[PDB]
């Protein structure tokens, strides 16, 4: 009954996408063909739908404005998998571009992707959330997952928007104009977003190449892993549990003031195959593995800021009783500093399923898993850096007269870059 | 389904067209005769971005052979990939323009362009989704360096949205080449500032550096240059003709490598290249083709990209690569020659990753780079256009057919313009 | 044709 | 030698071309073990109580 | 006993004659050279081909079909064809020549002198009939046959038959695809002569139904064979009541007495869901809810007119298969709480809902999926006034310069008939936007 | 009762008033012989109609001018009937963009006769509103005739409210070049005389065209027609029934804080193509934040450089005053929206019953709500900036100046309205800080 619709939109949000319902037939026991193996249950309910005959199309929407990879996925093996019209393709991309995301080209693709979410949303009785994947980095991400969510604000009304961002690094870019899409996707999908889980790829590339020992990685164990992190988070729609946390709640469990959706995230039983049974893994030592700077999501130092609140999704043979005593002391370390206004600054939800190990992939089968989600102080650092770098080249004209060419009013990056400073300003005011 | 059209003019831009119209139809599987002898789906996948379907099997590319003379034009239908060509898309005059921009753009040259511009018309109106145009010519010629900016303007007049690339082939810097080069090289370039959304300048004495150096060839070959032009464009266009990790297509190319509108000189490099002794002595590795590629002794349009800064730096790889490798690699390069790059934009690297490599290779790598490097370019051909400007020399053809003193003075000062410009935003700082 | 080259230009210089 | 040499770029202008792209190289067909890790009279007979 | 007689005329008539004859016969089990097939032993008898055919005695079952064209090549075709031996050779009513896109060469002319045989022949298929129900009347307004003999038809069967049926199935002109220039003229004539004969026009655009095939079917190519398979899948939905059980009825009449409120408005709007092909059929759930709401949609229609410009006064919902009056009226109710469908004010129960057993039977060699349920949409919208009113400016384009006039004067057209449709068609605009207001 | 006088000088105020009167007409339905449809307690025309005799309601406006033709198009058009002959006034030479021209000579010789005609109507008028002064600050006629009618009607009328609707010149599409002249002569010399001034330039109804009514060849005509639904937005409340009803009285001293700053900004929303109306029933909430964006402004000055003094929102349809409350509370807690700090309440709502009355052959659709919103923001200083600018550089080796000499102004004038518009931009940064 808890349904939740996924949006997949740009190419990393497909190639995530494409990893995720991997992840998702595996853990629901379903075929490629959406099938059912014989027999030998509802919680395939949050993600697929069944026909009728036996088969079970998912509750997702896989659209792009360029061709060849939603073309890869028709013909790929998960190719009956997916219905026809929700594998929304289009013909000129926006080639990194938020003015041809938002204003040209995306004006005629999104009245057709919009009549698939109605159609989506009909087919449901008790919609939870919209998790739409996405990247900060440019073209279909920052800006037709910006039109978008600002139509689906228009049209839906306190419905859960939670956003997966791939946020770009400090040193590694694969772009020139991704601080001009960042700035100004921030400035509009912060008033329109409920929870943005923004990861970057040189701390996963960082977390593959030290703990699972991967020296050559690539896009499809980053995507992998970012799918283990969004099935530990939904496991507790589809999954009964000691503590179950839905979406409805967690915003309200995570974020103090409404502007602050901004977690960072953690998953920390990621070890090889390899290594793995060696251990001896428990609760307190990933309890005390998430709360490692080296294991974020994020390129930023958890210790130059402060916690806010935090959220642990336990998952396996976990009991509460090692969960809050280890959080007792994690709260009694000095490293972990917390802010003064929040003295109980946890929340946890346990979950029975244990997790499902990627025929293929590179994880190991554990028996237990954890996924942290902090509201910390450390993302302004970000923030200031992004705005460091779009001030550095908007104060000679850089790279402008492609959006305006395509049409925006100048006045637009202005407002955005008023918008991120007061995002930084929100951001030290509850700092201090 | 995005569509390029090709536009080979002049005797170089036919001779060139000829050789990249081999290098992607062995890279698509399609033989001279037009028929498909691929094995792979992914060749026939996105065959409609360069192939026309006839009927049968048959694949007709969609180039359109414009020329003012027979000769070449007799070559190409006369060499290998000449039967391929439809007999409908080879406009020729029977005059020739004489290596006069005037002759090419103000005489016969401006009356076979209605019958260019009809078949240009017919071949981007058969199509469904035109991502644009792709003109092969060189800047110290007659129709390809006159007819062939013309066309351009045409086409820009007609399609003010489409993509609009021009491989052009520059004069040397050493030797004499043409007589009136530099002439039709700044009557070429004044009208390639404000209609053309990317330039590429190839220089034929930096690919016979190349040819002679690395390849270590006896004999340098026209062959042999026109296969690194191809191959270079190849590397271009593979993300939109195959899948891969990163795509980038051409208008994300430009948008990620032009800052500024008027700055839109390229300086393009392919770098698996090694002799053809020593091809299995040598590993392919990522950071070694990086290495190979960030060289200015590899570059293909000579001005030593050490004496000046790069604006912006586009890689495009095709392999079965890792990204974290591209990743650190380019930050490494961007990390040690820090002094070679523009402060004032930070990271000045684009990264395209296409899985396919081309038939042979297991990993390519091509570079494409706006610098200020390339002022150096167009200081020396204003320096020879002043030089016989301020002594009247061979501007009687150009006053006999039509153009005179004042459009020279015009397309004089846009050079000097722009190489202005170039040098403001090497020595800008930041603050 | 200076004057005139030194009139027309954007960017005039030397 | 006017249309080129040959190899020049690469050696080998043979071995065809290839076909498998990252996506269809690594999500390929999940592949399960069946090393019979519960035990035949156990099966046998929990499928026989249930039916 | 239950009986209804089926009328083709002109080409396109003939060839929706092709299209649904072929789909009775698989619906009733009916081989196609007109007998039923052995081994075929059943209790009850399996008598529910009566609405279309009658046995003869011997195992034949000759159809009820008035196969009529003034040009020999189709109906040839048709008698040259598979169903040679299955259509009595007395049946198929051919001409010497065609009223070559003319009403006044159709009404006026060589189409009056069959018109005799014609009569005789509907007279001998109703006095074999005993429970006569309707006269279903296939043809176009593209001109010609299809419009100035079927209107003279109709006249006759008016005065000849009484307050029967007539049930029209037209070909509507499409707004932008045309196939003849005199469609203007033809139309607004036998519009206005068969206006006060006529009981139901249900009318088909082309064009409709070209981009319902390109997009639900999502084949690139399809042609008049498709959109006749079509239309005959819209014509079973509608008579599958006479012939099969089903927990709610709707018969003709009292299909046309919850349809239409006034004896001029009686131009419906049909519809047909799901039209959806196998490889999407496999993907989707194709509910009662789905179903219902692909009927309101304003690109699913058949006649190229959005029903956002207007307002519904009358719907009639005929589902086939295993569907439930429970969720027909929760898809009623969430039909009347969605805003963009809006109702007119003097009818607050403006649904009349059918249901029927039978799955719908798919042909073998079609596009159309094997459905276990559908339902047929047949509105009555005021936005059918923008079709007349393209027309009409159509005809007064046409008829200011008196272009093409002087080929209907020459074959026996009154010039005033011209003003005096003119005229008629006014007063119907009138019509529909009083009663819409 | 509460009359009004339109009073429509120079070439566009003409054309302005043909649209105008053409949009009154179709509102108050009367054919343009001037009669009724033959009656389908109604005396709403009162507001700008005088009922003469046996149904000959004749409008109460002045066509004046000093050039012909161009009121000879309503003399032999179709409201050839409806207009009383005296009032339809011209002339012989054109003033020819020239302000001196039009003030200290030929315009001499029409301003007694006009002021005859003024005073005529206003003695039909029992208990005037104010005049509707409706021009160009593009230059001649509309510049010099109408300053020196506004000089005349200060001195005659006393405070007699005298809203003046003036076509500032638009940035860069522009067609005169004497237009930095003559727009810093007219408002030195109106500064004092006016009451509050709605400038709308020409290149942002271009913009408004272009963008919203989804097509690409707009002349004239619908720009004027765009004027002629502005002044029926103000001037419905009069002559209309509503929740809220705001006269020409209290407008003023809404929106004019000082006795200098009167420059509002006419807005409209929405705006609306006739092709395109069905898909959407536009919202309160939505045209009010249409209102508020900063590309549906018609003059071409973006208001997030500038904080607001005071708003006047003019709702006329279909409106609810919850609608209003939620939406200027979304408005007021929007940050891009910021008003100035001494004015903390800054609205004016005023809701009207009857619909924007739809033109056949126009543009725009028949739409159920509408609102004008008229803010007086600091943003267009900006605008007197780059008009100051054009006039310094243009002044600087004394262009075009001997003209005005030879027409009867002499030196000293042109430094005196610099240093006036410069002491208000000084007003517009001292309120601002
Ligand atoms: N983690 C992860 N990131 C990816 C993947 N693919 C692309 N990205 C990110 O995407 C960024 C590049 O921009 P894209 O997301 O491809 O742009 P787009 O959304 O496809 O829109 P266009 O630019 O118009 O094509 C890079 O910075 C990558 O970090 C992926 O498979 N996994
Ligand atoms: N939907 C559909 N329409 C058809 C078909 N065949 C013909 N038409 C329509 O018929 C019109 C052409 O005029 P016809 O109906 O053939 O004329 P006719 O009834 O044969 O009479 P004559 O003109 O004398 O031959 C076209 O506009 C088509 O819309 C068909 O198979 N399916
Ligand atoms: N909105 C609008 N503006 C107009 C119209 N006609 C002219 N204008 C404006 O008027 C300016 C030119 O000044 P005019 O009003 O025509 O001059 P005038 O009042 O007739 O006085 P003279 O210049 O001496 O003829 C132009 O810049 C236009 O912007 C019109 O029909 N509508
Ligand atoms: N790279 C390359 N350059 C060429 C080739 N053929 C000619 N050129 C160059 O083009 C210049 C002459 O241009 P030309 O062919 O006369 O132009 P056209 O008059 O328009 O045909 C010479 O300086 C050559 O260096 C070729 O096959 N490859
Ligand atoms: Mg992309
Ligand atoms: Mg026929
Ligand atoms: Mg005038």
């Amino acid at each position: 009954m808890r349904e939740c619709i996924s949006i997949h939109v740009g190419q990393a949000g497909v190639q995530i996408g494409n990893a995720c319902w991997e992840l998702y037939c595996l853990e629901h026991g379903i075929q490629p063909d959406g099938q059912m193996p014989s027999d030998k249950d509802d919680s395939f309910n949050t993600f697929f739908s069944e026909t009728g005959a036996g088969k079970h199309v998912p509750r997702a929407v896989f659209v792009d404005l360029e061709p060849t990879v939603v073309d890869e996925v028709r013909t790929g093996t998960y190719r009956q998998l997916f219905h026809p019209e929700q594998l929304i393709t289009g013909k000129e991309d926006a080639a990194n571009n938020y003015a041809r995301g938002h204003y040209t080209i995306g004006k005629e693709i999104v009245d057709l992707v919009l009549d698939r979410i109605r159609k989506l949303a009909d087919q449901c009785t008790g919609l939870q959330g919209f998790l739409i994947f996405h990247s900060f980095g440019g073209g279909t991400g920052s800006g037709f997952a910006s039109l978008l969510m600002e139509r689906l604000s228009v049209d839906y009304g306190k419905k859960s928007k939670l956003e997966f961002a791939i946020y770009p690094a400090p040193q590694i870019s694969t772009a020139v104009v991704e601080p001009y899409n960042t700035i100004l996707t921030t400035h509009t999908t912060l008033e329109h977003s409920d929870c943005a889980f923004m990861v970057d790829n040189e701390a996963i590339y960082d977390i593959c190449r030290r703990n699972l020992d991967i020296e050559r990685p690539t896009y499809t164990n980053l995507n992998r892993l970012i799918a283990q992190i969004v099935s530990s988070i939904t496991a507790s729609l589809r999954f009964d549990g000691a503590l179950n946390v839905d979406l409805t709640e967690f915003q309200t469990n995570l974020v103090p003031y409404p502007r602050i959706h901004f977690p960072l995230a953690t998953y920390a039983p990621v070890i090889s195959a390899e290594k793995a049974y060696h251990e001896q893994l428990s609760v307190a030592e990933i309890t005390n593995a998430c709360f490692e700077p080296a294991n974020q999501m994020v390129k930023c130092d958890p210790r130059h800021g402060k916690y806010m609140a935090c959220c642990m999704l336990y998952r396996g043979d976990v009991v509460p009783k090692d969960v809050n005593a280890a959080i007792a002391t994690i709260k009694t370390k000095r490293t972990i500093q917390f802010v003064d206004w929040c003295p109980t600054g946890f929340k946890v939800g346990i979950n029975y399923q244990p997790p499902t190990v990627v025929p293929g992939g590179d994880l190991a089968k554990v028996q237990r898993a954890v996924c942290m989600l902090s509201n910390t102080t450390a993302i302004a650092e970000a923030w200031a850096r992004l705005d460091h770098k779009f001030d550095l080249m908007y104060a000679k004209r850089a790279f402008v007269h492609w959006y305006v060419g395509e049409g925006m009013e100048e006045g637009e990056f202005s407002e955005a870059r008023e918008d991120l400073a007061a995002l930084e300003k929100d951001y030290e005011e509850v700092g201090v | 389904m995005r569509e390029i059209v090709h536009m080979q003019a002049g005797q170089c831009g036919n001779q060139i067209g000829a050789k990249f119209w081999e290098v992607i139809s062995d890279e698509h599987g399609i033989d001279p005769t037009g028929t498909y002898h691929g094995d792979s789906d992914l060749q026939l996948e996105r065959i409609n971005v360069y192939y026309n379907e006839a009927t049968g099997g048959k694949y007709v590319p969609r180039a359109v052979l414009v020329d003012l003379e027979p000769g070449t034009m007799d070559s190409v239908r006369s060499g290998p990939f000449g039967q391929i060509f439809r007999p409908d898309n080879f406009v020729f005059g029977q005059s020739g323009a004489g290596n006069n921009w005037a002759k090419g753009h103000y005489t016969e040259g401006a009356e076979l362009v209605d019958s260019v511009l009809d078949v240009v018309r017919k071949e981007a109106e058969s199509c469904d989704c035109l991502q644009g145009f792709q003109l092969t010519h060189s800047l110290g010629g007659g129709t390809g360096s006159g007819m062939g900016t013309l066309l351009i303007s045409k086409i820009r007049e007609e399609y003010p949205d489409r993509i609009m690339n021009t491989f052009s082939v520059v004069p040397s810097p050493k030797v004499s080449d043409t007589v009136v080069e530099p002439y039709n090289a700044t009557l070429s370039v004044h009208q390639l500032v404000e209609n053309t959304d990317e330039t590429y300048c190839i220089d034929n004495e930096a690919l016979y550096d190349i040819c002679f150096r690395t390849l270590k060839l006896t004999t340098p070959t026209y062959g042999d240059l026109n296969h690194l032009v191809s191959a270079t464009m190849s590397g271009v266009t593979t993300c939109l003709r195959f899948p891969g990790q990163l795509n980038a297509d051409l208008r994300k190319l430009a948008v990620n490598m032009v800052p500024f509108p008027r700055l839109h000189f390229f300086m393009p490099g392919f770098a698996p290249l090694t002799s053809r002794g020593s091809q299995q002595y040598r590993a392919l590795t990522v950071p070694e083709l990086t290495q190979q590629m960030f060289d200015a002794k590899n570059m293909m349009a000579a001005c030593d990209p050490r004496h000046g800064r790069y604006l912006t730096v586009a890689a495009i790889f095709r392999g079965r690569m890792s990204m974290k490798e591209v990743d650190e690699q380019m930050l490494n390069v961007q990390n040690k020659n820090s002094s070679y790059f523009v402060e004032w934009i930070p990271n000045n690297v684009k990264t395209a990753v296409c899985d396919i490599p081309p038939r042979g290779l297991k990993m390519s790598a091509t570079f494409i780079g706006n610098s200020t490097a390339i002022q150096e370019l167009f200081k020396r051909i204003s320096e020879q256009f002043t030089a016989m400007f301020r002594r009247k020399a061979f501007l009687h053809w150009y006053t006999g057919e039509g153009m005179d003193e004042m459009e020279f003075t015009e397309a004089e000062s846009n050079m000097n313009d722009l190489v202005s410009e170039y040098q403001q935003y090497q020595d800008a700082t930041a603050e | 044709n200076l004057m005139y080259l030194k009139n027309i230009a954007k960017y005039p210089q030397w | 030698y006017k249309d080129g040499h040959k190899g020049i770029l690469t050696r080998e202008l043979d071995t065809a071309v290839e076909k498998e792209s990252n996506s269809m190289g690594s999500y390929q067909r999940p592949a399960q073990c069946g090393v019979r890790t519960v035990g035949r009279k156990k099966e046998l007979m929990e499928r026989a109580l249930y039916a």
